[PDB]
């Protein structure tokens, strides 16, 4: 490869970061998943250099992505802060189905800025399960308000159909590229 | 006080009245005892003379004899038979001085055991007088006992014989007696103002105190029972007041016990009196006074000893080299004290010895922990000071439990069956848990790196403390230090950082302090590689030292350490690449840069070995047996094995690029040597053109094997072999039409195969082949090297195809062939040709046979035989016999055939294929494979050689016959 990036898909429990990394690594999706015990470790050999040289498809630079599916249970939150030490980019995933995941986003960022690798953490906030419209209790306006207050980019991806997860992760990888071209 | 004077005076009044010659255990000399008593009392001789003057003026006590007379036996029978009851007449001559004991009938002797005093004045001038008179129920006389009193002392029980008064009866019998001598009511104020027993106790206390202070300057190893003259001066004022040994024994015990509570003497000297209360307590009785004093002294010695074994870390520490012995002696006088009837008199203490000993041990352990905590600097507020205080405290408790496990455990268990270590460890894990738990509570969830290191040292010390549990019979149910690892959970992300910040420290300095030179000439790496081994072993040692018993978190830390080791691998790779760049900016030598790249890739290979050892170092096999329960399938291989494999692949990059750089250089050399080898003239032998390429490959790869590990050298060999096979394949086509350089390339492939095989700098490519190798060697062996060899190969392939041909449409000629090994003549009988085709386009067959031996250059001097011509015959009859003069040496060679121009085997002919000479000639029928316009690739390589004419004649006639046979070829129906 040419770069090695350590994403951490980190969030609460029931949010489903495992399904997001499953639908980014391949197309397979599971109806029901058990809670993640310990942390997982996904791998992806993309060639993007931030994202494809034609805009979304082509040969850029070989990016080996580690995609750590950290636990959302509180029993594996304290020790998991050791993995934040060199964690370029963080995938804050919440669910539009429940609002507690929405209010915990600010607490999650507050925990992340004290454990960031570089001078400022990289965040893309993804409001997953955006296709299931029957239980959506989170409005777009509040989400974009929290995005603009904290300066973080936002997406409305979903894992049940696989839409927009790839674009969200691609532009987050792009953000990490802007930060490396900012750091030097 | 003043009693020290007055008691002193009493001593004189009891010691200058000492009368009688010396005993085996008592001495009679005033001057020595007086000077010893003055030395012990610290009294100057003028006061001694004043006291002697003051004791002369006191009136002398009237002396008397404690006449204890017992029964008499052994008297001869001259009286009436039976009823022998004599009476004794006690008297002393120099009521008033005589007495007659009443007689008892039906006895051999009266037994009454009473004693009456007999007042006398002088000892050396008076004789003992005692006579028997046996009244008869005549009053016959018996013997008497007469002895001088100078040999009469105290404690003189003996059997004395009665002296015969008349010679008519020789024996008078032997009577048991007990001789004492006591004083009357004496005149000293010292023994009469106070009771005699308490002044005896005080006087004996004075002698024991001055004995223990005069035997040594201090008192710790006084071994005797008493001084001899002190024992004598004790023995008087012990029997001269009508006193038995009973009050003397209790007085000895009281004085010794109160002295022990006053100043220390070794308590084995307490063992001699205590058993006396064991020996003499039941037969005697005490009044209401001094019995309570005996009980009070029992209780006071018990309390003093229990305050001693409560504080056994101070009064018996393991530094005076007899602490267990002195402690065991103290318990050995604590037992054999509760082991008599005399401990039934203790009202202050009824509860028994092991329970109260454990109570004192418990209180002493608690107080010792408290004083140790106050010792370990608690007066300064602050968290790191309390942390180092707790570290020192737990180290001291480890030391105390260690010395309680070896030494003090057995001496408490063998005597009174008390397990010191179990209770001590229970208490000192509770009192330490309640300190470390509160310390870690006020730590909070934020942990400083120095604070994390402090908690790490506390963690390993407490883990040692819990390790001591399993050597004490499984303390369970009182668990207060189990799960102590919970409180250190906030400190885990610091340690796994700090350990990493330790490890990343070492690998930062290791490349910094190393110039990457080969570590000697026996191994191939640098000090960075052995530093890797030590650093990764330190990481695994930290992981083992932690040993987290919780499963999922232990898996989580193991993944953390695996990513730390892989990240350190990538980091170290970047540092050695940067260090090689930094050195290459320093020097500009090609050889220095080459060997620098070499030592870098051996370091990478060593790191590959370390990473391969990581599943054994971090013990994933013992991990997956406990974290495979609640996890998912494939997760263990993904989180742990997959990043390790990616680290190995990232080592493969710049292992297979550092090797690839040298491989590119050497492949450029090999390719340019091959291209300059084909550029040499073709008029030179194929043995001197191989020399430069061969010596270059040999010397470069054979210097480079000593500079590289065998595994990386094996990879370099495989890459070089693949590249030189590719080069030789692409160079096998750029050759001239004569193709006589094909033998040069065959020699090249043979030597390149044999130079990759020579041991020491070549590794055998005999098990690992690739299709390019066999394809190239076969294609170029068929390319090499002369026209005749190609004709022979064509004839071999054509007869192999003819043997594979079974179709009868092309023509079947029936012949007989016999080779003779004794007549040299080949005999051929041609009979008939069957199932033929017309040799003319009109439809007329023309079977006429030229029986040639082919190839023509293989048979240069022979006249071929021919048969009669035939016209329009589908089954012509030849049936002719012909002889051929040819030796077996050209016939047995490959490619030799008998061709019938209208083949058949000539090396496999009957008579030469391993069989006998044919007496009867066999059949041999082969179908004719006509020349084809679609020729084999051999013909265009004959046609490259135009200098020779025979091969050109062969290929032109072959093309002519192929085009002529195509006109007579019958196309099959679809
Ligand atoms: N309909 C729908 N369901 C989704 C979507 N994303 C996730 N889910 C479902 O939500 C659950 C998510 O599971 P999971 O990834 O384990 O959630 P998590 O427990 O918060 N993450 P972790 O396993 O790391 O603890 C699964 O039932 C998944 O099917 C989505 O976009 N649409």
């Amino acid at each position: 490869y040419d770069y090695l990036i350590k994403f951490l898909a980190l969030g609460d429990s029931g949010v489903g970061k495992t399904s997001v990394l499953y639908q980014y690594t391949d197309g397979k999706f599971n109806s029901k998943f058990i809670t993640t015990v310990g942390i997982d470790f996904r791998e992806k050999r993309v060639v993007y250099r931030a994202s494809g040289p034609d805009g979304a498809t082509g040969r850029g630079q070989r990016i080996h992505l580690q995609l750590w599916d950290t636990a959302g249970q509180e029993r594996f939150r304290s020790l998991t802060t050791a993995f934040f030490r060199d964690a370029m980019g963080f995938l804050l995933l919440f669910d539009l189905t429940n609002e507690q995941s929405f209010l915990n986003v600010r607490n999650w960022i507050s925990q992340l800025q004290m454990h960031a690798y570089c001078e400022n953490p990289d965040i893309v906030l993804c409001g997953n399960k955006s296709d299931l419209e029957d239980q959506r209790v989170v409005k777009e306006e509040e989400a974009i308000a929290l995005a603009e207050k904290y300066g973080i980019p936002y997406f409305e991806t979903s894992a049940a159909n696989g839409t927009n997860i790839s674009q969200a992760i691609e532009m987050l990888l792009d953000l990490i590229m802007k930060r490396m071209e900012r750091c030097v | 006080p003043e009693q020290r004077a007055l008691l002193y005076e009493d001593a004189l009044y009891t010691v200058l009245h000492r009368l009688g010659h010396p005993e085996p255990n008592h001495v009679t000399e005033a001057s020595e005892l007086l000077r010893y008593l003055q030395e012990a009392f610290h009294v100057e001789p003028e006061e001694h003379q004043q006291t002697l003057q003051r004791v002369r003026e006191l009136e002398k006590p009237i002396f008397c004899l404690k006449a204890t007379v017992k029964q008499a036996k052994g008297i001869l029978g001259k009286d009436v038979s039976g009823f022998s009851d004599p009476y004794c007449l006690l008297g002393i001559e120099q009521e008033e001085e005589t007495h007659r004991t009443q007689v008892i009938t039906q006895t051999l002797n009266p037994v009454w055991d009473e004693t009456f005093i007999l007042e006398f004045e002088d000892i050396t001038n008076a004789s003992f007088h005692l006579d028997m008179w046996d009244l008869d129920t005549q009053d016959d006389f018996l013997g008497n006992v007469v002895l001088r009193l100078q040999d009469l002392r105290c404690r003189e029980d003996q059997w004395y014989p009665l002296e015969p008064r008349t010679e008519t009866y020789p024996d008078r019998g032997q009577c048991h007696l007990q001789f004492q001598l006591i004083h009357k009511r004496r005149a000293t104020s010292a023994s009469r103002s106070q009771p005699s027993y308490t002044v005896h106790l005080h006087l004996l206390q004075q002698l024991v105190s001055h004995e223990v202070t005069q035997h040594e300057a201090g008192s710790t190893s006084w071994d005797g029972s008493l001084s001899p003259q002190a024992a004598t001066v004790l023995f008087l004022h012990a029997t001269q007041k009508d006193l038995s040994d009973f009050h003397q024994s209790m007085a000895q015990w009281l004085a010794y016990s109160r002295l022990y509570q006053s100043l220390e003497f070794p308590s084995s000297c307490l063992l001699h009196p205590i058993t006396s209360i064991e020996y003499q307590w039941i037969q005697g009785r005490l009044k209401a006074e001094q019995q309570e004093e005996l009980a009070a002294s029992f209780s006071s010695l018990l309390t003093y000893g229990l305050s001693l074994i409560r504080r056994f870390r101070s009064v018996f520490p393991l530094s005076v080299s007899d602490s267990p012995a002195r402690l065991q002696s103290l318990l050995r006088v604590l037992v054999q004290m509760c082991k008599m009837k005399a401990f039934g008199e203790l009202c202050p203490n009824t509860a028994p010895l092991p329970q109260l000993v454990t109570e004192a041990l418990q209180t002493g352990t608690t107080e010792w922990f408290h004083l140790k905590q106050q010792h370990h600097q608690p007066m300064v507020q602050g968290i790191p000071e309390a942390g180092k205080a707790l570290l020192g405290l737990v180290q001291d408790v480890i030391g105390d439990l260690h010395q309680c496990q070896r030494t003090w455990d057995k001496i408490f268990h063998n005597t009174l069956k008390i397990h010191l270590f179990s209770m001590a460890f229970r208490e000192l894990q509770w009192l330490v848990a309640k300190r470390v738990q509160d310390h870690t509570t006020v730590v909070g969830d934020v942990v400083s790196p120095e604070m994390g290191e402090s908690l790490f040292q506390l963690y390993i010390s407490l883990k040692e403390l819990c390790q001591l549990r399993m050597s004490s019979s499984e303390r369970d149910g009182v668990l207060a230090l189990d799960n102590f690892h919970r409180w250190f959970q906030p400190a885990i992300p610091s340690w796994l950082q700090k350990t990493y910040n330790e490890a990343l420290a070492r690998v930062q300095r290791a490349v910094q302090m190393d110039e990457l030179v080969p570590l000697g000439e026996l191994t191939k790496h640098s000090t960075s590689a052995v530093d890797l081994s030590t650093c990764f072993a330190q990481i695994s040692h930290t992981a083992r030292q932690l040993d987290w018993p919780d499963p999922e978190e232990a898996f989580m830390i193991t993944v953390k350490f695996v990513e730390d080791t892989c990240r350190l691998a990538l980091v170290y790779c970047s540092l050695i690449k940067a260090r090689a760049r930094e050195l290459s900016s320093g020097q500009k030598d090609q050889g220095q840069a080459a060997n620098m790249l070499c030592v870098v890739v051996n370091d990478m290979e060593q790191l590959r070995l370390v990473i391969g050892k990581l599943p054994a170092q971090l013990a994933w096999e013992a991990l997956e047996q406990r974290v495979g329960a609640v996890l998912e399938q494939g997760q263990l291989q993904n989180t742990l094995h997959a990043q390790l494999q990616s680290a190995l692949a990232g080592l493969g990059h710049e292992i297979r690029t550092g090797v690839r750089t040298l491989a590119e250089q050497l492949e450029v050399g090999i390719a340019k040597h091959i291209q300059k080898l084909v550029g040499v003239r073709e008029s030179v032998l194929p043995e001197d053109a191989i020399l430069p390429l061969m010596k270059f490959l040999e010397v470069e790869l054979c210097y480079m094997n000593t500079n590289l590990v065998q595994e990386n050298f094996s990879s370099l060999l495989t890459l070089l072999w693949t590249h030189t096979l590719t080069v030789l394949v692409e160079a096998a086509a750029s050759q001239r039409s004569s193709s006589l350089a094909s033998n040069r390339l065959k020699i090249a492939l043979q030597n390149l195969e044999i130079c990759f095989h020579a041991e020491g700098c070549g590794l055998p490519p005999k098990a690992l082949h690739t299709a390019t190798f066999q394809a190239l060697q076969r294609d170029l062996e068929l390319q090499a090297a002369s026209s005749r060899e190609l004709i022979r190969k064509y004839f071999c392939s054509r007869i192999q195809q003819q043997a594979e041909t079974t179709s009868e449409e092309l023509g079947a000629v029936t012949v007989k062939a016999s080779y003779r090994a004794s007549e040299q003549k080949l005999r051929v009988e041609l009979l008939s040709a069957s199932s033929l085709l017309p040799l003319d386009s009109n439809g007329s067959s023309d079977p006429f046979v030229q029986l040639t031996l082919e190839p023509r250059h293989e048979f240069p001097e022979l006249a071929a035989r021919e048969t009669q011509k035939h016209k329009k015959d589908l089954h012509p009859l030849f049936d002719e016999t012909f002889e051929f003069l040819v030796p077996a040496e050209p016939c047995r060679k490959a490619g030799a055939c008998l061709l019938l121009t209208v083949f058949l085997p000539l090396r496999e002919v009957p008579g030469l294929s391993g069989s006998e000479e044919p007496g009867e000639v066999p059949q041999t029928r082969l179908p004719l494979t006509y020349p084809a316009p679609n020729g084999d690739p051999i013909l265009q390589l004959l046609e490259g050689r135009k200098g020779d004419r025979e091969a050109q004649v062969f290929v032109r006639l072959r093309r002519h016959r192929a085009k002529q046979a195509s006109q007579h070829a019958l196309r099959p129906a679809p």
